[PDB]
DNA sequence: CTGTGCAGTCTGGCAGGT
DNA sequence: ACCTGCCAGACTGCACAG
């Protein structure tokens, strides 16, 4: 097991490194650390909701300067990224580029203009339905082909076990309007979103009917919710069903 | 080529000065901003100095001096040229520092150098050594050398107690010193070097995997390296050790004495280092090393 | 320079002149057998049908013990797959994991499926895809397990975007083809709002917004709005 | 006692034959059942039968014969033994068996084992290499010497196009013959022997490496292998293959021809191979292995 | 391509018990 | 925890005019 070494033990020291760590901050502060070690100036981590459908928010946390934070929080600037968007059409790693931004090109000026013009971005999505990006960039030196696929690997180990552990501190970031269905109500969900009326969904299961409308009335209101198509989608969404 | 060997200009910012068997190696920062790296010996003074003449408008220039070990190797340049330099700080590992300052240390370094002399310089004014303007580094300190030079420091102990490897993250570059051991002129594989700890040596190494691939390994003898050894460099030094282990584990085995596996390897190995290290204290040094080999890591 | 690196980049190489699926699960073959283990597979996971959440599932293993799923249909009832759907990490095969349901474990102990892994992933488009691969004898190792995980992280990874490339039949969901107008009202509705709110926010009559979701109801065969909303929601496409 | 050398009761149900440093091993596999494994030179027949006699009672009850690949040098007892021990069988891979099969590549064999016959040695009677029973085993078969013993077969090629080894998971010793390769007992390390396919090789030594921890070893020279030595022994042959194509890519990068390093190989590894292997054409073999790696290493 | 249609099944929301 | 009827509400698969 001592033959290859290399990066299966950089990744156990990692893993060994970064497991102790119990605040969020030192948790951040240890990936700041390795991503300062790879020769990338700044990183930033980014969490893509999918609760809200019309203006999905998304929370981010990193080290890029304060005001740019604020353009972004003010200006929007989330949901018209197609950088986080890449996720959702692939999981391929990207780098960054002129052209790869030219449906968005204020943003790209903004970066320029304010010290960050080279780096890239890994999405993955969480098992939970969080589409996750992991950015990294660095000033001058456009990344060599050379490179990328180190930066790539590394990158990838950095999002599994960064959002394993945020999983497991319960961050702000991740947690979503917290609902726990049990067995039945989470089969009367599904079948609902299944598109089985009331009556059907009665008859299978034999149950009255104004029995499971006061279940469809629980579910609604554990949800804050008008009508039933927002049961069915968030429960879609968040994978509660 | 890959043993990138010859002096004068290496990579787009590093120059190497004076020999290459004891390299003293400088780093183009920006526009009047210069900063000399692994020390030298005491011996290449007047080499070293006016090859840095070569490729420096004037002194001034230098702001940071690095070191990396303790011994004799990379700490003998270091009282011959700074009162030339206006100002450099030299930066070295904390644990180097207390060396440094101590009475007894310099007595076997300043002799010891002195022994490499010709037969007829004598080496310029220097300071005494409780003088030299330096400021400590820890473990992972960022140093700032300049705006295209985020080096980070790494504590490799075990070559000795104290050697610390710089690492540029910028370029993958990494000047080693003596912790990957001492590349072979000749046959190529790595040659390990081990004088005060065994299991702290392995743990370093450990380290320098842990770091990612590397463009330009840099040890304190036999200048850069480049391409695909230098990647594993880390790994192959490692290994080289643990044969060396398994090598005396199995003459310690086999019933021959420990002293005689030192002098064939010191006859197998000298030969290309002679010209920095007499033969008399290199048979001592290794059966010092041989000893450790002998007492830890079955 | 040999090592991990340079065994990614070459196994990249290699992968990107294939154009068949029979090459994709030839070299996935030649590799695990490289890395130890005797058999693989690559299970998916869709999320589309909710009642009967449909498992596809394409590897080496005894071709009657892939029979003994579709006569039965243990692919709801796998902890393995299922462990995807909570988490993220490689599960390692044991008798504890398999604790829910022991007659999988029976059958697989009597057909010769001792020891394994089974790493799951998000594929991009919403919809779970897991590798697994196993062997007969030694359990695996604490030592070995890591080293399973990135390599068997690198094809699943490579392997899924790959048959995403090829237009598989197993990835691939029912085709899925809305206008930007189409997709923007089936998102406004998809948050719980009567079709009358929207016609106002809109700025158009509500005629047409009925209109639109009869089309999208005939595009996905709903009976109700709420399952167009839903496959909307599960197939990431809104 | 690391390396157990000297031929006897090896061990309680094994016992080494001949010549230590071209062996042949005896399992005594039962009350009722022995078998040989790596068939060895011709030359030493006339020791090895009268080494024989001073266990078999009668030699009729051997009855497996195994035979680790088609290279002279562990394939020379056969015709001359096989006939005489009337009951034996004779077990190796099909693509050794067709080789014997064949007419060519065995004048070739029975030219470099008379080769080796020091002076005046009429051999005995030879049958012809096609009508000595054989049965070809494939890749993984089970085997059932005997109640005790359940050997299995690994596919471990690379050494030659047709090398495979024989692994016990009872008491998790291997008959490796030259899939790893030779023992350096002088340098406590392996040796690289490749003579068809680099990549086959290194994977091979990694399907060896994933086996359990080895309790003992036994290579086709050198005798049994034991302690630590049996568990890294895998990842050791995978560290000196490295090894010595890191120093073949060295040299040719420095510039120097594969003649020089073929020299230097000989002059520096021959002494263990001056009894059992022409010196010249250990030379030739050493050409043919650092081509085979130059060209197919990176 | 899209506003307007009543007719009509689908179904939020307690009233009142289980 | 899971039960049986109503009162309109918010609409449902086609309507064909605009
Ligand atoms: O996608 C990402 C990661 C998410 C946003 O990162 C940010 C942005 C502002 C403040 C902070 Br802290 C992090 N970065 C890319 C998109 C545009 S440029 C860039 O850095
Ligand atoms: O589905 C899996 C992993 C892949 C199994 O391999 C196959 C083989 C044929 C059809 C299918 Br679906 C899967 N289950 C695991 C846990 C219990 S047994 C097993 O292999």
């Amino acid at each position: 097991m001592r033959n290859d070494g290399g990066f299966l033990l950089w990744w156990d020291g990692l893993r060994s490194e970064m497991q102790p760590i119990h605040d969020s901050q030192g948790v951040f502060a240890v990936l700041e650390k390795e991503v300062r070690r790879l020769g990338f100036d700044y990183y930033a981590y980014g969490v893509r909701h999918t609760i809200p459908f019309t203006r999905p928010k998304t929370e981010v946390h990193g080290t890029y300067p304060k005001a740019w934070l604020e353009r972004y929080q003010m200006q929007n600037y989330g949901a018209v990224d197609p950088a986080i968007l890449n996720g959702l059409r692939s999981s391929e790693m990207v780098v960054w580029s002129d052209s790869l931004f030219d449906q968005s090109r204020m943003l790209w000026n903004e970066a320029r203009d304010w010290g960050l013009c080279v780096g890239a971005t890994l999405p993955i999505r969480a098992p939970n339905n969080l589409l996750s990006v992991l950015s990294v960039a660095r000033d001058q030196q456009n990344i060599s082909s050379f490179e990328r696929e180190e930066i790539r690997l590394r990158l990838r180990c950095m999002i599994e076990l960064l959002t394993q552990k945020l999983t497991d501190l319960e961050h702000p970031m991740l947690m979503s309007n917290p609902v726990c269905l049990s067995h039945r109500e989470r089969e009367i969900l599904q079948w609902t979103a299944d598109g089985k009326s009331s009556g059907e969904i009665a008859i299978i299961l034999s149950i009255s009917e104004s029995t499971v409308n006061f279940h469809h009335k629980n579910i609604q209101k554990k949800f804050d919710a008008p009508n039933k198509t927002l049961a069915a989608a968030y429960a879609a969404a968040l994978g509660l069903i | 080529m890959l043993r990138l060997s010859a002096p004068g200009q290496l990579d787009d910012d590093l120059c190497l000065l004076g020999d290459v068997q004891v390299p003293v190696f400088l780093l183009r920062l920006g526009e009047a901003s210069w900063a000399l790296v692994e020390g030298g010996i005491s011996r290449d003074a007047e080499l070293v100095w006016a090859d840095l003449c070569r490729w420096v408008a004037d002194p001034s220039q230098v702001h940071y001096w690095l070191i990396t070990h303790k011994h004799y190797d990379h700490c003998g340049l270091l009282p011959y040229l700074c009162p030339r330099l206006p100002n450099v700080q030299v930066l070295a590992s904390e644990r180097t520092c207390q060396a440094w300052k101590s009475e007894s240390a310099v007595r076997v370094v300043e002799r010891l150098n002195r022994q490499l002399l010709r037969a007829e310089q004598r080496l310029p004014e220097a300071c005494a050594w409780d003088a030299l303007p330096v400021r400590a580094v820890a473990d992972g300190e960022w140093l700032e050398l300049g705006p295209r030079h985020r080096l980070q420091v790494i504590e490799a102990h075990g070559h000795s107690d104290d050697h610390v490897v710089f690492y540029d993250v910028r370029r993958r570059r990494l000047f080693c010193g003596d912790a990957l051991g001492e590349f072979d002129e000749a046959e190529g594989v790595w040659r390990p070097l081990v004088f005060d700890d065994m299991e702290a040596y392995l743990e370093s190494l450990e380290r320098l995997q842990r770091l990612p691939t590397l463009l330009q390994l840099i040890p304190g003898h036999g200048g850069l390296l480049r391409g695909r050894l230098a990647a594993d460099g880390a790994e192959s030094a490692y290994t080289e050790c643990l044969r060396l282990c398994r090598r005396l584990l199995w003459r310690q085995s086999m019933g021959e004495s420990l002293d005689e596996l030192s002098e064939e390897l010191h006859r197998a190995w000298g030969g290309q280092s002679v010209d920095f290290l007499p033969g008399e204290l290199h048979l001592g040094s290794m059966r010092r090393m041989l000893e450790i080999l002998s007492r830890q890591a079955l």
